[PDB]
């Protein structure tokens, strides 16, 4: 859609217009951190981008969800003219400073895809487990092995094969070296 | 001429070979070498303390 | 085929993919096997391969440090994805023990290789995403351990449609066949169940836990799945911290891929080099703090130097602070019988009067050590103790443990001990007895190794203590458990006017000096210091904390103190005349607790000073500190019958 890559190209040079405290831009800094492959801080002041923009960060926050795989895409385009990266390791939006605080009791059915902040604390604590993210699988029908495999909230299998003759309606093949798992904890 | 070979400037000549090994292996896919965590794999055959005033003369 | 670092656009797993530059490769390290060259010589690499047929061990170990010096080229290519290059080299060893001995085809074949010594080791809790499919050196203790497994890994069924057998199949939780592709061509048939048709294949999984070591109050543990496959079968215990090489990699289900969207997510480690460790520690110690320690302990003032720095917190009770340095060695557990194993630890049970603070006597042992505990009396009981049932979730039985199996070689510390269960305190017996426990579960023994001292602080019964009844009735505990221990020192705080000067005096002193605003010039700027030493009462300068690290880890793992036969048949005469005399006015006699006992603390004073063998001047100081906790068990009136009339043996040195 036309709607979300006008909300990429006007926040591309939100971190080069908005200066912080002198002339330098807070995301200088950060850049220069971004390029050793271990830390991946994305922090980004919601108080700070509404002096630039109102109506373009409403958007963001109420339609979240879909506007995620094109936060992805462009802060490493930006990161790019900077300095030249390495095209085998992804990034994660570190959005933060929220100053609006929702309550746990206040949710009806439209909550998704809005972009809030919740209170309370954490009392139980459980071990970290990965999750396939980028994926390579193997059809074990013509012997093909297909790329580019992302796994959403389902389990996402190439239902149509390199092959347009038949496919695999089964099962697949999960690879070792050409998989990148994210692990999390489910607290 | 001839030629001498002191103590205390041959130990940090052979540590520069035992040195490249902890940082080209962890540097191109993991975390980065620092100054903290680098003294438990310094202090394997060399029984020495590390510190900082070695850094200073190298 | 020559030059490796010009990949020409190829990744790791795609250089060493194609069999071009493996010519060089496998040439090389196979050439190297059967020539050997080390620092004198000497090809050991022939050897052992006639030592490995012996009794079927396949686990050829090679140093690292020699395959890094001879080829300078090659020390980091191999790190690198060692995944497919070891599978290889398996191949190749097999060339070398048929070559040479032709008998060896006769055994089963496949001899995975080892490799020892890495320079990399990580720690268990740095290890995420970044390290996958990588070969890390990762220690940790071990939790529990599983023993026969039979894993379901080729299953014969007899089927009838082209005189061809199905099988061999795959269902090992490695990698299995999912319907839709068998392998046979993609064919399938009847089924017949069998009886005796069903090999199964060796499985374990083993349990890795942090060390207690490097945890701190206000911590939560972590658990780590290792999961091992054959050869290396029951190579480690229960509760030994040892070291096991393996590789990052993720799990492969099987069993949920039908019914559930996703599959297990979780990260493994599989079996490829074992180490057991205790020994190797010592000698990987430094260099310039062996110097260091033998020039401050010329001096003949080197017993009172530990004394003075144990609990600088709170004055006075000199007697107990003795107590606390000779049980932290816990002597040598030897074997002096013939058919008997004859436990040698140092146990002391403490018991005061509550209100003199004895639990923080004991909160600084635990941070001066290499391994401690800390529990209380209601947070465990006859479960978490040493062992207790089943994995209720797919039919599997795991037996688990408790604290004093992971507690090995240390020092125990078990608070509110007199408050404890009855059930509870005649169940402990077996593991301050023999240091092992055999647990008879599933049809399947197995004995380990748990070495502990028992440190408890016990509270009389009811309100405060009462010097007029004797130790073995004033606290509710049972009489099996009290004639176990050795240190029964206790103390009874009163009014006193003659020495509480000193008590108002250290309590403001320490309290300015452990302040955090005071450490701002003192631990934060160095060299500045506001308070000085403390005026002991010795005048021996106590130590800081860098000492007692390396004073634990050098002196039990080096010198090794024997048995002699000096002026040992005096103390045979010495025991009668006690013997014969406690019984007239009124206290119990002296069993034979005390005789074998000496040997234990005549070892430890000599480990402080270095002492090869035993010394006279060792076992003097050992019956004044048996003594003088025996007479704090009977009443004060009888402590002029037996103060006075042995006054030459409480006086010594």
């Amino acid at each position: 859609d036309e709607v979300a890559e006008k909300c990429q190209k006007l926040f591309l040079d939100f971190l080069e217009e908005f200066q912080s405290s002198d002339g330098e831009i807070k995301y200088l800094q950060l850049a220069e951190e971004l390029i050793r492959p271990e830390r991946n801080t994305l922090v980004v002041s919601f108080v700070d981008l509404e002096q630039f923009n109102q109506q373009l960060s409403t958007t963001i926050q109420e339609e979240f969800y879909r506007v995620y795989p094109y936060l992805c895409r462009a802060l490493k385009t930006f990161v790019k003219d900077r300095k030249e990266i390495p095209l085998a390791k992804d990034f994660y939006v570190a959005f933060q400073d929220l100053p609006t605080r929702h309550k746990i009791r206040e949710l009806t059915s439209s909550r998704i895809g809005l972009l809030t902040r919740i209170s309370g604390q954490v009392v139980r604590t459980h071990p970290v487990h990965p999750e396939l993210v980028s994926g390579t699988f193997l059809c074990l029908d013509c012997q093909t092995v297909i790329r580019d495999v992302e796994q959403q909230f389902k389990y996402t299998q190439p239902n149509i094969c390199r092959n347009p003759v038949c496919a695999n309606r089964r099962r697949f093949l999960l690879d070792t070296n050409k998989s990148r798992f994210v692990d999390f904890q489910k607290v | 001429p001839g030629l001498v070979l002191p103590y205390k400037y041959q130990v940090l000549a052979e540590m520069f070979r035992s040195m490249d090994t902890i940082v080209g292996m962890l540097h191109n896919r993991s975390e980065t070498p620092t100054f903290a965590k680098v003294q438990r794999g310094v202090q394997d055959m060399m029984r020495r303390r590390f510190e900082e005033c070695n850094v200073g003369q190298i | 085929i020559e030059n490796l670092e010009d990949l020409k656009g190829h990744s790791v797993r795609e250089w060493v993919s194609m069999a071009g530059p493996r010519l060089e490769i496998h040439h090389r390290f196979k050439n190297f096997l059967r020539t050997h060259v080390d620092s004198h010589g000497h090809n050991v690499f022939k050897e052992r391969i006639s030592d490995m047929c012996k009794e079927n061990r396949e686990s050829l170990v090679v140093n690292y440090e020699d395959l890094a010096a001879r080829e300078h080229v090659l020390a980091y290519f191999l790190p690198e994805a060692p995944a497919e290059l070891l599978q290889i080299f398996d191949e190749a060893a097999l060339e070398v023990v048929l070559a040479m001995y032709p008998k060896y085809d006769r055994i089963t074949n496949h001899i995975h290789v080892r490799i020892s010594h890495l320079p990399l080791v990580e720690e268990l809790r740095s290890l995420r995403q970044l390290h996958l499919n990588q070969l890390i050196r990762t220690s940790g203790v071990v939790t529990s351990c599983t023993g026969v497994l039979p894993q379901l890994s080729m299953v014969k069924y007899n089927c009838n449609k082209c005189n061809f057998v199905l099988g061999p199949f795959c269902q090992s939780q490695n990698q299995e066949v999912k319907p839709g592709s068998c392998p046979e061509c993609q064919s399938a048939g009847p089924f017949e169940v069998n009886m005796e048709e069903t090999i199964y294949q060796n499985y374990q999984r083993i349990r890795i836990q942090e060390s207690p070591g490097k945890v701190a109050a206000g911590r939560l543990p972590r658990s780590k799945d290792a999961i091992l496959l054959a050869d290396l079968v029951d190579s480690c215990k229960p509760g030994d911290e040892i070291e096991l090489t393996g590789i990052y990699h993720n799990n492969y289900d099987g069993s949920l891929n039908t019914a559930n969207g996703f599959p297990v997510f979780a990260t493994v480690i599989l079996a490829n080099h074992v180490a057991k460790k205790n020994k190797v520690a010592v000698g990987e110690l430094t260099d310039e703090d062996v110097k260091m320690i033998t020039s401050l302990s010329k001096d003949q003032q080197i017993g009172e130097k530990i004394f003075a720095s144990i609990a600088p917190s709170i004055y006075g009770h000199e007697d107990i602070k003795r107590g606390l340095a000779l049980a932290l060695f816990g002597g040598e557990p030897k074997n002096p019988g013939g058919k008997h194993k004859v436990r040698g630890d140092i146990n002391v049970l403490l018991c005061g009067d509550p209100g003199t603070a004895k639990s923080q006597f004991l909160k600084y042992i635990e941070k001066v050590s290499s391994r401690a505990i800390f529990t209380t009396g209601q947070g465990a009981s006859a479960v978490g103790l040493t062992a207790y049932q089943r994995h209720p979730v797919s039919r599997e039985w795991t037996l688990e443990a408790g604290a004093l199996v992971l507690a090995d070689r240390g020092v125990c510390l078990i608070d509110e001990f007199d408050k404890m269960n009855d059930q509870d305190r005649t169940s402990i017996h077996e593991a301050m007895e023999q240091q092992s426990i055999s647990i008879s579960k599933a049809g399947i023994v197995t004995s380990l190794q748990a070495r502990c001292t028992v440190i408890a602080a016990a509270n009389p019964i009811g309100g405060r203590y009462d010097p007029s009844l004797t130790f073995s009735e004033n606290v509710d505990l049972t009489e099996p458990i009290i004639s176990r221990f050795d240190i029964l020192c206790v103390v009874r705080d009163t009014v006193d006017p003659v020495q509480d000067e000193m008590l108002a005096r250290f309590v403001v002193g320490s309290h300015v000096r452990h302040h955090p605003s005071n450490k701002e010039e003192e631990g934060l700027a160095n060299g500045s210091a506001a308070e000085p030493a403390m005026p002991n009462t010795y005048g021996v300068e106590p130590l800081p904390q860098e000492v007692l690290k390396k004073y634990i880890i050098y002196a039990k793992e080096r010198v090794h103190p024997k048995l002699n036969q000096m002026d040992q048949d005096k103390v045979a005469k010495m025991y009668s005349d006690l013997r014969k005399e406690s019984m007239a006015t009124g206290s119990i006699p002296i069993t034979v607790r005390h005789i074998e006992s000496m040997i234990r603390m005549a070892e430890a004073h000599a480990r402080i000073h270095l002492r090869d063998y035993v010394i006279e001047d060792d076992v003097n100081m050992a019956i004044r500190v048996m003594l003088e906790s025996f007479i704090d068990t009977q009443k004060f009136s009888v402590m002029r019958s037996m103060r006075k009339t042995f006054a030459r043996y409480l006086s010594f040195r």
